[PDB]
């Protein structure tokens, strides 16, 4: 049970950290695009 | 009087970020709950004739499922904005491929430009809000229950389940602050989830008219 719980917690940590990093990179690319079209307005 | 205006614009931006997250547009947790100090450092603490002036702090975002429909906001410098000071914005709309946006006015909008917002509405479904209106996320209040915007395939399943027509539902007018908050046209039903003191949870359905 100890082994199973440690494996599950490490998996959930890696999954959430990866998803947050991917959303940050998508937001950063869109931040560059909106910087280009926002500075003129 | 610059600490108060900085605090006020910070709460406006925070409420707009919660607005765009609740509506469905993709915004990160960093912008979702920043403190006053990220705002002060990243815009510049001097709203009177200084760095955090309007227009080049205005947010543009993209919807979560596809980054094609995009949502501006615009914070005009004028207290009472007008037609000549929105056709600039509509020119920025037609300049882009985007459809719609917000306008968070400072004082009350002029009626002629409100009729303008009515007239190009089917082309560009844009709307306004007020500054006094937007210093509070009224969804966070305890009287306001959980509102959810239904998809049309779920509306069809709803009307098929209870075997009733689209006008027999309880309804909601398009101008009240919650339906104006999410921003929804008529012919579009809304789940309301609320706690019941008699039996647990209770869902109901208000139709926008």
């Amino acid at each position: 049970l100890r082994q199973k719980l440690l494996k599950e917690q490490e998996e959930k940590r890696l999954r959430e950290k990866e998803e947050q990093k991917k959303l940050l990179e998508q937001r950063a690319q869109y931040v560059e695009k909106t910087k280009n079209i926002l500075m003129f307005t | 009087d610059d600490e108060e205006e900085t605090y006020r614009l910070w709460k406006i931006r925070k409420t707009i970020m919660q607005l765009c997250h609740d509506r469905g547009y993709l915004v990160t947790q960093d912008e979702l709950d920043q403190t006053l100090e990220e705002f002060k450092a990243q815009f510049g603490d001097k709203p009177s004739e200084g760095r955090p002036r309007r227009t080049d702090l205005t947010v543009l975002v993209a919807h979560n499922d596809d980054p094609t429909d995009q949502m501006f906001v615009f914070f005009p410098e004028e207290p009472k904005v007008g037609i000549k000071t929105i056709k600039v914005y509509c020119q920025r709309m037609q300049e882009e491929n985007i459809t719609r946006a917000l306008i968070v006015v400072q004082q009350g909008m002029t009626p002629s430009a409100k009729q303008s917002l009515v007239d190009m509405a089917p082309k560009y479904i844009l709307e306004q809000f007020l500054q006094q209106e937007l210093l509070i996320n009224i969804t966070e209040h305890e009287l306001v229950p959980e509102h959810v915007v239904m998809t049309k395939e779920e509306v069809t399943e709803l009307l098929a389940r209870y075997k009733l027509r689209e006008n027999q539902l309880p309804r909601i007018q398009a101008g009240d602050p919650v339906a104006r908050y999410f921003g929804i046209k008529r012919g579009q039903v809304v789940k309301i989830i609320r706690p019941s003191e008699t039996a647990g949870r209770y869902i109901t359905y208000r139709l926008v008219q």
